[PDB]
C-alpha cells in the first residue's frame, strides 16, 4: 500500500532524473575557470583594492 | 500616522507659551521631532530638535535657551515650552517627524500645525519666488548652496519638501536624489555641491504650491525661500 | 560623521543599552532540561514548581525559586545544539516498574551526549509510594546479578534502581543528584535548587582552579 | 509487487552512477594544476560587531552590500550596519531559538524561524516606524532550518520535517511543496537567475529543484554526513556542500556530480557554513574547530585563513560587492574580513 | 641583604653567608621564571567565561608585580644608605613597598574572587566591574598606603633605614608597619578563604591540589614572617622564609600556571 506508492515515486523521480542531458567535465571544469578568470579583476577579496576605494579601511 | 499638535492662538508680547503635539499611530519613542517654524507670508524655518531618547537637543540661533523642547514618550506627547516670545515669533508651527538609520527618510510626516500669534549657517538661495507653469509641461526649480552639501560619506544631505496651498508640508526629495513614499515617480532631483535642481514631468493640478530646500548637513537646517509654482 | 550619523549612532547606542538590559537579566537565569517518558510526572512536577514560584512541541516554564531565574525548557540530535546553555537535566522516572530498561536506554543516550558533557544531571524518581506498593507484591526483576535482594525490603530496590541509572554513564566527576521524590513540592523545589548550586560551585571552582 | 519497483529503482541508480562516471574524463584538478596559485590571502578583521548577547545561528547580507541581519539564541534579530558598526535594528522574537535569518532582496523584509516550526516575516519599511511581524508562514511539523527570499512576495522555506516549501507571503500557503528529502533539511541556496534552487538535508544528499514546477531536478550525493551548509558559484551552474565529515565538495549542475573537493587531514571538525567570493575562486568554509579558511576554489588548495573565533563559526556571508566576508560565531561576534 | 629584611626588624647575623646566599639565588630565578611567566601567558593565554578571564587577570598581574618587585628589591640590595639623604635610596624603598604591597593586594583580589563565588554563587557582576575593582584595590590601596607612609615619614629621617633601603622602625615612628600589617593581613584572609574553599572538596587527591595550587597565589607562606616578626632570633625563620617565599615567582610559574592541564597540552603542542 504505503510501500507501494513510496517506490513508485522513487522509480518515477529516478526516472525523470536520469533522462537529463549531461556535459562532459573537462568542459564544465573549462566554464568554471573562465568565469573564474573572466571577473578576476572584479574580485576585491582575490585582488585587494587599494585603501581609497576600500569602504572598510 | 497622525501629528496633532495643540496650543495655539494669541498671545502678548513677552510672556510663554507650551505647545504640545499629540502623536498618534506610530512608535513615537524611536523617532526624532523637530519643531519647524513658517512665518505669516514666508518660507519656512527651523527651530528645534530633541533625539530618540531625548539624548541630544539642538536650536536654532534665534531660540536657543528662549525655547525648550522636551518629549513625554509614554504618553506619546512633544512639548515646545516658549519663553520670552516677541513679535517675531508670530509663526505656524509644525511637529515633524525624522527617524535616522541607515536608508531613513527624516522629515517624513509633518503635522498639522499650531498657529501662534504674537501681538557659520549654510545659506541655501532658491533661484526664484514663482515660475510661470501649465499642465503636462515638465518644470524644473532650483536652489544654490553655499557649501558643499556632499559630505565625505558620499551622500549629499539635501531636502526638497513641498507645501500646497493651505496645507501641511510634504518630504519630496530626501539628500538630493531620493524619492518619499507616497509622492509620485514623476518628481526627480539632482545637483551637486553647491547648486541643485527638482525636475518634473508632466506637472498636473495639485502639484501647485511652493517647492522648499533645506540642509541636513550639520544643525542648523537651513531653508530656503521656495519657488511658488502657480497654474 | 556629521548630522545623521551622529543621529543613527544614538539609536545604535540606545539598543545597545537594551541589549545590556537583557543581558543583565539573562545572565542569571539556569536552564533545567526536563526529559522522561514519566509524562504525568512532568506535569505534576511543573504545577507544583509554578504554583510555589508564581503565586505543540517545546514547552518553556519560567519561574524564580529563590530568586533565581529558572527556565524548565521541557523538550533530535539538531534541537540539543540549541541547549548547550543549561545548567542541568531531569529525568522524570517513575520508581514503579519493562520501564526501567526503556528509561535507562533514552538515559544513556542523554547522559553522554558531547553537547551536554558540562551538564549536571538529576534523576528524578517519582512515585517511591508506588514502589513500595510494589516491593509489598514484589515485581522481580531477574535480568541482572542484582536481584539479590530483591524480594526484600525498599531500600535495596531504590539503591538497585538508582544503580541502574547510575549504570549507562561515560562521563563522571559531574555526580547525578538522585533523589526520590513524593507529592510534596517544597522538597522537590529544594532538590532542584540544591543540585544546579552545588553544580555551578563545581563548575565555578573547577575553572578557577581551586 | 514491491521487489519489482526496489529493484526497477536499483536498476535506475545505477544507469545514473555509470552516466556520471562516463562524463568523467578529467578533473578539475588536473586541469588547473597549470594555472597561477590564488597566493597568501589574509586578509583581517576590520570590524567587529558585537552586542548579541548569546550565539549568532545567523547571518545574511543585503544586496547594497551594507546592511547585515543576524539571528541569534537571544530571541533577537539584529540589523547592522557594517560600514560604520551601527545597529539599524533590533527585532524582539516570539521565540528564542531561531535557527536561520533572510534580508529581502530588496531590503523591506527580513525572516527568522527555527524550532518555533514557523516562519516570521518581518516588515521593516513601515510609516508606523517599527518592525512588525507581516507574517507568521505556518505549515512546519519542525524546527525551520533555512529561509531564502525571491522577490518581496514568496519565500522558500526548510524544515527537519524533510520538506521544503515555497510560499505566497501575502496569503500565507505552501503554493509549491517541494517533498523527497529523507532527512533533516538544513541549508538550502538560491540560484542568482532565482528560477532554481538546491537544497541540503542530513541524508547525504543535496537536490536540484525547480521552483515553478515543484519537482526535484537532480540530486546530489557524495557526502558520508549531513550537508550542513550549500552555496552557489555565482552564477548558477555550480554550488559547494560542507558537511560534518569535515570535508567541501563542489558539484556541477550540468555534470550532475562532483568536480573537487576540499578536504584537510588535519581538520577533523564539521563544517557550518560555505560561500564562494564575487568571482567565484575563493570559497570560505566555517568550521567547528574555531576558524574559517579559504580555498581556492579551482585547485582545492588552502589559500588561507580567517581566524580569529573564539567557538564555532556558525555562518558566514560574501557581500553583492565583493569587498566583504562576514562570519558569525557562537562568541556573540559577527566579523567583517577584507 | 636576606629575603627576611623585608618583613624582620632584626636579622639574626650568624646566618648571613648563607640565608643571602640563599635569598639572592631564590630571587634570580624568580625573575627569571616570572620573565617565563610574562612569555609563557603571551604564549598560550589567547590559546571560556569570566572565571578564567579574572584568574588569568589576577595570574598576569601578580606576576607582573613579582617580577618588577624582584628586580627593584635586588637593585635596592646594591644602593647604600648614608650617601643619598634623598633619591635612589628612598625611590628604591617605596617602589619595592608599592610593589610588593600591589602583589599582596591582587593575591587579595584573587582570593575574594573565590570566596566570592563560594558564597554568591548565583550572583553575576559585570566583567567590567571586576576589574574596575580589582585595580582600584589590588593597585589603589598600595598607592594611597604607600604615598601617606612617605609622606608622613620622610620628614623624620625613619622611613629608610641604616643598613639597607627598606623600611625603619625603632620603638617610635614605624614604618615597617606599613607594610607588615597590610601584608599578612591579606595572608590571614586568605588563609580562611582556603579553608572555605577546603570545605567545598578523589576528595583527599583535589583537597591537596587545591592547598599546593592555592597556597603559593595566595600568599600563605608570606605567612612564616608573623614568627620573624614575633620571635626575630628564632634564627631558623629567615632560613624558612627565604627559601619560601623568594621563590614565589618560581612557584608561580611551577604551580600556578604549569598545574593547568589545558595549559600543559597548550605549552606541549606549540613549544616542542
Amino acid at each position: 500500500t504505503a510501500s507501494i506508492a513510496q517506490a513508485r515515486k522513487l522509480v518515477e523521480q529516478l526516472k525523470m532524473e536520469a533522462n537529463i542531458d549531461r556535459i562532459k567535465v573537462s568542459k564544465a571544469a573549462a566554464d568554471l575557470m573562465a568565469y573564474c578568470e573572466a571577473h578576476a579583476k572584479e574580485d576585491p577579496l582575490l585582488t585587494p583594492v587599494p585603501a581609497s576605494e576600500n569602504p572598510f579601511r | 500616522v497622525q501629528l496633532v499638535e495643540s496650543g495655539g492662538g494669541l498671545v502678548q508680547p513677552g510672556g510663554s507659551r507650551k505647545l504640545s503635539c499629540s502623536a498618534s499611530g506610530f512608535a513615537f519613542s524611536s523617532f526624532g521631532m523637530h519643531w519647524v517654524r513658517q512665518a505669516p507670508e514666508k518660507g519656512l524655518e527651523w527651530v528645534a530638535y530633541i533625539s530618540s531618547g531625548s539624548g541630544t537637543i539642538y536650536y536654532a540661533d534665534t531660540v536657543k535657551g528662549r525655547f525648550t523642547i522636551s518629549r513625554d514618550d509614554p504618553k506619546n506627547t512633544l512639548f515646545l515650552q516658549m519663553t520670552s516670545l516677541r513679535s517675531e515669533d508670530t509663526a505656524m508651527y509644525y511637529c515633524v517627524r525624522s527617524i535616522y538609520y541607515y536608508g531613513s527618510s527624516p522629515f517624513d510626516f509633518w503635522g498639522q500645525g499650531t498657529t501662534l500669534t504674537v501681538s557659520a549657517d549654510i545659506v541655501m538661495t532658491q533661484a526664484t519666488s514663482s515660475v510661470p507653469v501649465t499642465p503636462g509641461e515638465s518644470v524644473s526649480i532650483s536652489c544654490r548652496s553655499s557649501k558643499s552639501l556632499l559630505h565625505s560619506n558620499g551622500n549629499t544631505y539635501l531636502y526638497w519638501f513641498l507645501q500646497r496651498p493651505g496645507q501641511s508640508p510634504q518630504l519630496l526629495i530626501y539628500r538630493m536624489s531620493n524619492l518619499a513614499s507616497g509622492v509620485p515617480d514623476r518628481f526627480s532631483g539632482s545637483g551637486s555641491g553647491t547648486a541643485f535642481t527638482l525636475t518634473i514631468s508632466r506637472l498636473e493640478a495639485e502639484d501647485v504650491g511652493v517647492y522648499y530646500c533645506m540642509q541636513h548637513l550639520e544643525y542648523p537646517l537651513t531653508f530656503g525661500a521656495g519657488t511658488k509654482l502657480e497654474l | 560623521l556629521s548630522a545623521e550619523d551622529k543621529a543613527a549612532v544614538e539609536r545604535s547606542k540606545m539598543i545597545d543599552a537594551l541589549l545590556a538590559r537583557e543581558r543583565r537579566a539573562v545572565r542569571r537565569l539556569v536552564k533545567i532540561l526536563l526529559l522522561g517518558a514519566d509524562n504525568s510526572g512532568k506535569s505534576t512536577f511543573l504545577k507544583q514548581m509554578r504554583i510555589i514560584h508564581v503565586n505543540k512541541g517545546i514547552v518553556e516554564h519560567d519561574f524564580v525559586i529563590k530568586k533565581i531565574p529558572f527556565k524548565m525548557v521541557d523538550v533530535r540530535q539538531k534541537w540539543f545544539q540549541c541547549f548547550d546553555g543549561i545548567t542541568s537535566i531531569l529525568f522524570m522516572v517513575d520508581s514503579s516498574d519493562n520501564r526501567l530498561v526503556e528509561s535507562m536506554n533514552d538515559f544513556e543516550t542523554i547522559v553522554n551526549n558531547k553537547l551536554f558533557f558540562n551538564v549536571s544531571i538529576i534523576l528524578f524518581l517519582n512515585k517511591m509510594d508506588l514502589l513500595v506498593e510494589k516491593v509489598k507484591t514484589v515485581s522481580i526483576k531477574k535480568h541482572f546479578p542484582d536481584f539479590r535482594g530483591d524480594p526484600h525490603r525498599l531500600e535495596d530496590v531504590q539503591r538497585y534502581l538508582v544503580q541502574c541509572f547510575d549504570r549507562k554513564r561515560r562521563n563522571r566527576s559531574k555526580p547525578l543528584f538522585h533523589h526520590f521524590t513524593t507529592s510534596i513540592d517544597t522538597e522537590n523545589a529544594r532538590f532542584i535548587f540544591h543540585a544546579v548550586k552545588d553544580t555551578i560551585l563545581q563548575e565555578n571552582l573547577k575553572d578557577i582552579m581551586l | 509487487e514491491l521487489d519489482q519497483l526496489r529493484q526497477e529503482a536499483e536498476q535506475l541508480k545505477n544507469q545514473i552512477r555509470d552516466a556520471r562516471k562516463a562524463c568523467a574524463d578529467a578533473t578539475l584538478s588536473q586541469i588547473t594544476n597549470n594555472i597561477d596559485p590564488v597566493g597568501r590571502i589574509q586578509m583581517r578583521t576590520r570590524r567587529t560587531l558585537r552586542g548579541h548577547l548569546a550565539k549568532i545561528y545567523a547571518m545574511h547580507w543585503g544586496t547594497d552590500s551594507r546592511l547585515l541581519v543576524s539571528a541569534s539564541q537571544d530571541g533577537k534579530l539584529i540589523i547592522w550596519d557594517s560600514y560604520t558598526t551601527n545597529k539599524v535594528h533590533a527585532i524582539p522574537l516570539r521565540s528564542s531559538w531561531v535557527m536561520t535569518c533572510a534580508y529581502a532582496p530588496s531590503g523591506n523584509y527580513v525572516a527568522c524561524g527555527g524550532l518555533d516550526n514557523i516562519c516570521s516575516i518581518y516588515n521593516l519599511k513601515t510609516r508606523e516606524g517599527n518592525v512588525r511581524v507581516s507574517r507568521e508562514l505556518a505549515g512546519h511539523t519542525g524546527y525551520l532550518s533555512c529561509c531564502r527570499f525571491l522577490d518581496d512576495n514568496q519565500i522558500v522555506t526548510s524544515s527537519g520535517d524533510t520538506t521544503c516549501a515555497l510560499w505566497d507571503i501575502e496569503t500565507g500557503q505552501q503554493t509549491t511543496t517541494f517533498t523527497g528529502h529523507t532527512g533533516d533539511v538544513m541549508s538550502l541556496s538560491l540560484a542568482p537567475d532565482t528560477r532554481l534552487f538546491v537544497s541540503g538535508a542530513c541524508d547525504a544528499s543535496a537536490k536540484l529543484w525547480d521552483v515553478r514546477e515543484g519537482m526535484c531536478r537532480q540530486t546530489f550525493t557524495g557526502h558520508e554526513s549531513d550537508i550542513n551548509a550549500i552555496c552557489f558559484f555565482p552564477n548558477g551552474n555550480a554550488f559547494a556542500t560542507g558537511s560534518d565529515d569535515a570535508t567541501c565538495r563542489l558539484f556541477d549542475l550540468r555534470a550532475d556530480q562532483e568536480l573537487m573537493t576540499y578536504s584537510h587531514d588535519n581538520i577533523i571538525c564539521g563544517i557550518t557554513s560555505v560561500s564562494f567570493s564575487k568571482s567565484g575562486r575563493l570559497l570560505l568554509a566555517g568550521y567547528d574547530d574555531f576558524n574559517c579558511n579559504v580555498w581556492d576554489a579551482l585547485k582545492a588548495d588552502r589559500a588561507g585563513v580567517l581566524a580569529g573565533h573564539d567557538n564555532r563559526v556558525s555562518c558566514l556571508g560574501v557581500t553583492d560587492d565583493g569587498m566583504a566576508v562576514a562570519t558569525g560565531s557562537w562568541d556573540s561576534f559577527l566579523k567583517i574580513w577584507n | 641583604t636576606s629575603f627576611s629584611i623585608l618583613m624582620s626588624p632584626f636579622v639574626p647575623s650568624t646566618i648571613f653567608p648563607v640565608v643571602k646566599w640563599i635569598t639572592y639565588v631564590g630571587l634570580g630565578i624568580s625573575i627569571g621564571s616570572l620573565i617565563l611567566c610574562l612569555i609563557i601567558e603571551a604564549l598560550f593565554w589567547k590559546q571560556k567565561s569570566q572565571t578564567s578571564h579574572t584568574r588569568r587577570i589576577c595570574m598576569v598581574n601578580i606576576a607582573l608585580s613579582l617580577l618588577i618587585a624582584d628586580v627593584w628589591f635586588i637593585v635596592g640590595a646594591t644602593v647604600d644608605t648614608t650617601v643619598n639623604p634623598s633619591g635612589v635610596c628612598t625611590a628604591a624603598v617605596f617602589f619595592t613597598h608599592f610593589f610588593y604591597l600591589s602583589l599582596f593586594f591582587w593575591m587579595l583580589m584573587l582570593g575574594i574572587l573565590l570566596a566570592y563565588r563560594i558564597i554568591l554563587v548565583f550572583h553575576h557582576m559585570a566583567q567590567h566591574l571586576m576589574m574596575a575593582v580589582g585595580f582600584c584595590l589590588g593597585y589603589g590601596c598600595p598607592l594611597i598606603i604607600s604615598v601617606i607612609t612617605i609622606a608622613v615619614t620622610q620628614p623624620s629621617n625613619t622611613y629608610k633605614r641604616k643598613d639597607v633601603c627598606w623600611l625603619n622602625w625603632s620603638n617610635g615612628s614605624k614604618p615597617l608597619l606599613a607594610f607588615v600589617v597590610p601584608a599578612l593581613a591579606i595572608v590571614a584572609v586568605n588563609f580562611v578563604v582556603v579553608l572555605l574553599v577546603l570545605t567545598k572538596l578523589a576528595t583527599i587527591i583535589r583537597v591537596g591540589k587545591s592547598l599546593l595550587i592555592l597556597t603559593p597565589l595566595l600568599g600563605l607562606t608570606w605567612g612564616f614572617g608573623i614568627g620573624t616578626i614575633v620571635d626575630s632570633q628564632n634564627l631558623a625563620w629567615h632560613v624558612i622564609f627565604a627559601l619560601l617565599n623568594a621563590f614565589q615567582g618560581f612557584f608561580i610559574l611551577c604551580f600556578g600556571i604549569l598545574l593547568d592541564s589545558k595549559l600543559r597540552q597548550l605549552l606541549f603542542n606549540k613549544l616542542s
